[PDB]
């Protein structure tokens, strides 16, 4: 259970989508179909789950799996 | 009905078929999806309005909607009133249990609804009793609705009727116990079109919307009539390009490939636009969006007259028609630089023609128009609804000593320039929807431990307000932010509290500021929280 | 209003005035609590009318009441109507969130609560937004109601008005999607009172109601008018016990103390008295309860006859008055011995003076009277209800055809003897309260694994009927009735469920019973499981 | 944690009683208050916390701590 397994998984239990389908460089409005309100929710859940603090200009920032990735690694 | 043909009624029809310019070949878009001139509009019309009445639709039934902007909602606004019947607009963005209060409380007959909102009608299909027959929308060959409209003849005879007959109805949820129902007449409707167009249209060479624009919304069109701009298109003849569900990037491609020209949204969807890296690349020099959601912000006024956009303010409420005012900029103003010009643009604007507007204080007293001075704003117009449905005491309340009471404190300058301060109540409004302080209060409440919860809202870009909570725990009681936030998000997985409350972010305290009187000091408590 | 004296109007002030006899000593008791005389009664309906006034009441208000059955709700079901006020009756039974609709839609003025209903008003108190005035009521001398009527005189001159002015309203829970408020004139009440005191008065030896009775309700009073039964014992000015919270014990005690000899009930707390062990060494005869709640079973009918208990059943409903009919033994059905006695109380009665009652198929005809042929009872009556409040298309269902339609399927004797053998509708009836079944389908239908959730009824003793729900699961889906019953339960936490769900006993099947069409075979499934 | 005390600790929580002030002959609806509907959500949570189903006809036995106490430890 890396992060990156943690991050898909969380996305798709969010998003409903398969993790086993899951993309790197899926979209969270474009390609997922995720509503700007869900993308929040969505946010909330990374951070539950990496016990962390995601700073609002931050979350705007990710909006693929790709980014929030990276940003969770890297802390 | 008698006719009297030399007593001249405002109807909608007249809206349709003595537009001022009608040009067979001009487009109607929907995005990607369909595209058809203006006779194939006015033969779907009249087929619709065929299909109506073979339904059983008579002159004092309900056809509630609920589907996104599209050329089948353009087609709604015009056949259901034409016939005699009252058009629905269902908020799809309430929580289910509202909507479904809704749908009882106005009585509708028939429901025409999307194929991607059926699963919030599942879950609350058993507990509507008035609805006979549902027809299920789609953006393919398989849509109900175009199979029955393609059944009937194009040929269709409509009716004339009293002018003050009821055409729409919508549900606005500003603070109070459940939702209250706004309608208009055909007169009404007619008299906002020309209203609006004589104002907006005159002006010189900003912000005017004329015969040669193309015309693409961005509100919801469930709010308000898409605060009255289909009806003034169709009036005007204008191509018109519907996009659907709102996506920035395809919204993009439509304004890029279409060469739209004239628009309305709200600021969250507006700062979405600019911040999208498709934004880039792009001509934005012939765009002339109004914003009306609420407080157009001036950074972002600022960041969008960067991209030549000739962005400009207005206001409204789902009670005022909405139109009640307009920023208009003269040709002195018009040569300030970035920083004055967006001082300006993010005003509220003057009135519009036939609007009185005058600010008052609690005593029905006329404040001066010295342009510090803070009170409610009270209108008078040819287009407000002359009370709530089926209601009498916030009716009463609603046109108290003669005038509408907006609920909105503002002060007016010399030259007739509105800005508003602030709401007479302590609510919140997240984006563009409306949430209540008081019943987020009364939920926390509900709490094992909880001894005081007041809920204040605080400013936001992609947001616009944020309903921050402020608690205080019980004695020997400590409980975190996420018992909290998770106890509220219950209430809202249930269908009771709408989605607005996801970022609620409450905060734990253990000393509330009071009055002298000793009630809560919201705006104390807002300037230290 | 021009009166005309010549001009009789039936008002319930001539009820209080004009009575069959008066005795000014005769009592009024609240379970030891309080005792006063009738002439302080009429003196303490007069203050609180005084009271009223004060208060900003006029002639087209509404006071809403929630308390317990006591001399206080006694006069509030005479000084309200008689000022020209609406009494609405609150039922405490409800959800909140029910309640709070009921509020809402009514639009009350002043609330009259209970102390210990408190906790329920703190969880919607804030989404209340009509009511200026709570007068919070307690078992003492802190009482605020007490406190305001002794400020005021003992005088006041009550207006005459028309009889067609309404005079109190309350709210049925039948299957729908919301609450229905049916409402009743002065005439009405007037009338329904003097007709079954014809009606049960006149009775030879058996069943009777007289000016020589002592009464105490087992009804919540809340409940359409206690089927109007305090109005006929003030009417007869016999002596009065209110019990309050009705505890089996405390109310064995009232009857023994007392001597009651007249009292109604439903069956669940008939068998709670049956079954007290206080109730053993008592003397039951001279006691004559009538039964309405629903379907007094011949079981339980039986024990009370051996009990020495004058027991008979009567049948009403909400919109109806609501007494349309009581069971009346005739001499020589007096001396059958118990098990046809049994039988015979046990049936829902021949109908009252003025009533008509027919039986009718789906097609509005007649059918006969041959004592099997089953079908839908009809009723008209000086004392229904003409519409719902406020609403249209269940209002012309309700009056379809020129009868009121109960709602209820039966069949009728040779002589008149009524049985009612089901509903015309899949719903379940636990204990005194109504519970929707679809709406308990649609709930569970809303959980993670579900295939078919379809809601059926089975009979009981200490409830009457139980809501049992068959669930199909979903492929590979293994979830324990433990976790749909806690799920159900979570509902009923939030106040959108009323508690009578808490004994949903669901069960897990696979295979659903299907018709012809398909539509799930609700008796083959209740012979089924 | 005796079957006694597992018992009055539920009939504290399900009725809101301390179980420190708990007593053996205390009766559900007469002394505790008990509402007749909230007493049958109690004989819910008994079978709950001592694994066992009990039937209706002994459910409507149980009025007071003592009975529900001589049932449970009787199985
Ligand atoms: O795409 P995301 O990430 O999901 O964005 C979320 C958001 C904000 C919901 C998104 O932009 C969206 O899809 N809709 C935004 C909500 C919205 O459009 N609200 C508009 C209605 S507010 C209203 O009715 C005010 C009426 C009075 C205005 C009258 C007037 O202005 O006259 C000039
Ligand atoms: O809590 P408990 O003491 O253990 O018992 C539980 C209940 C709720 C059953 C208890 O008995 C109680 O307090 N109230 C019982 C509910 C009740 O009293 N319902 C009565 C109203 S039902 C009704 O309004 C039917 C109206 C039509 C009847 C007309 C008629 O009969 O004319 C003759
Ligand atoms: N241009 C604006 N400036 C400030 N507030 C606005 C503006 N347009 C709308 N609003 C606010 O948004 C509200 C609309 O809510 P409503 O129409 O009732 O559904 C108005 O009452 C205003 O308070
Ligand atoms: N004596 C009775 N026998 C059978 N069913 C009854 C009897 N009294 C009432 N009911 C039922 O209980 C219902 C009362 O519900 P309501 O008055 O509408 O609130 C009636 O419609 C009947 O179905």
């Amino acid at each position: 259970s890396t992060i990156e397994e943690r991050v898909k998984k969380i996305i798709g239990e969010q998003l409903g989508v398969k993790q086993e389908e899951v993309t790197n460089n899926a979209s969270f409005v474009e390609d997922l179909g995720a509503d700007s309100l869900d993308t929040v929710e969505l946010v909330m859940a990374l951070e539950e789950e990496f016990d962390t603090e995601i700073p609002d200009e931050e979350a705007e920032k990710i909006t693929t799996v790709q980014a929030a990735i990276d940003y969770i690694n890297g802390h | 009905y008698v006719n009297d043909p030399s007593n001249y009624q405002l109807l909608i029809k007249n809206l349709l078929f003595s537009p001022v310019a009608f040009n067979p070949e001009q487009e109607i878009v929907y995005a990607n999806h369909r595209r058809h001139s203006y006779k194939t509009f006015h033969d779907r019309v009249r087929q619709f309005a065929n299909a109506l009445t073979k339904m059983g639709v008579k002159k004092g039934d309900t056809v509630a909607v609920m589907d996104y902007d599209s050329h089948r909602y353009l087609e709604c606004y015009f056949a259901i009133p034409m016939i005699g019947a009252k058009l629905h607009m269902i908020n799809v963005r309430l929580s289910p249990e509202q909507i479904l209060y809704t749908i009882d409380h106005a009585e509708d007959d028939i429901i025409l609804i999307h194929e991607e909102f059926l699963p919030i009608l599942d879950q609350i299909k058993g507990r509507i009793d008035t609805v006979t027959r549902y027809v299920v929308l789609r953006d393919d060959e398989e849509c109900e609705y175009e199979r029955l409209l393609e059944q009937e003849s194009t040929e269709y005879n409509f009716p004339d009727f009293d002018e003050n007959t009821v055409a729409t109805t919508f549900y606005t949820t500003g603070t109070t116990g459940f939702p209250k129902g706004v309608f208009f007449t055909h007169r009404q409707l007619v008299l906002h079109t020309m209203g609006i167009l004589s104002t907006i249209g005159t002006n010189a060479s900003q912000g005017r919307l004329h015969q040669g624009d193309i015309y693409m919304p961005i509100t919801p069109m469930f709010h308000v009539h898409a605060w009255g701009l289909p009806y003034m298109a169709t009036m005007l003849g204008v191509k018109q390009v519907y996009p659907g569900k709102y996506v920035p990037d395809v919204l993009l491609n439509l304004i890029e490939q279409e060469k739209v020209t004239f628009s309305h949204c709200v600021p969250t969807i507006l700062h979405l636009l600019l911040s999208s890296p498709k934004s880039k690349a792009m001509d934005f020099s012939g765009w002339k969006v109004v914003i009306g959601g609420a407080a157009l912000p001036k950074a972002l006024c600022k960041s969008a007259l960067e991209r030549d956009i000739d962005v400009f303010a207005g206001y409204g409420m789902s009670e005022t028609g909405p139109i009640l005012s307009i920023v208009q900029l003269t040709p002195e103003q018009l040569e300030l630089d970035v920083d004055q010009q967006a001082e300006y643009r993010s005003k509220t604007g003057k009135k519009v023609a036939l609007v009185e507007a005058y600010i008052v204080d609690e005593d029905m007293n006329k404040l001066p128009h010295d342009g510090e001075t803070a009170g409610e704003i009270v209108v008078r117009a040819p287009w407000l609804t002359p009370n709530y449905y089926k209601d009498n005491k916030n009716s009463k309340a609603l046109w108290r000593g003669g005038y509408l009471h907006t609920g909105d404190v503002a002060h007016i300058d010399d030259e007739g320039f509105i800005k508003i301060t602030d709401r007479v109540k302590d609510m919140i409004k997240i984006s563009g929807e409306w949430v209540s302080s008081l019943e987020l209060e009364d939920i926390l409440h509900q709490h094992q431990s909880v001894s005081e919860v007041a809920v204040i809202g605080m400013p936001h870009n992609k947001w616009g307000e944020v309903p921050l909570a402020l608690v205080t725990l019980k004695e020997d009681a400590q409980v975190t932010e996420k018992e909290l936030l998770g106890f509220a998000k219950d209430f809202i997985n249930k269908g009771i509290l709408a989605r607005e409350a996801l970022l609620l972010k409450v905060k734990i305290v253990d000393e509330i500021a009071k009055t002298s009187v000793g009630k809560v000091d919201k705006k104390e408590l807002r300037k230290l929280h």
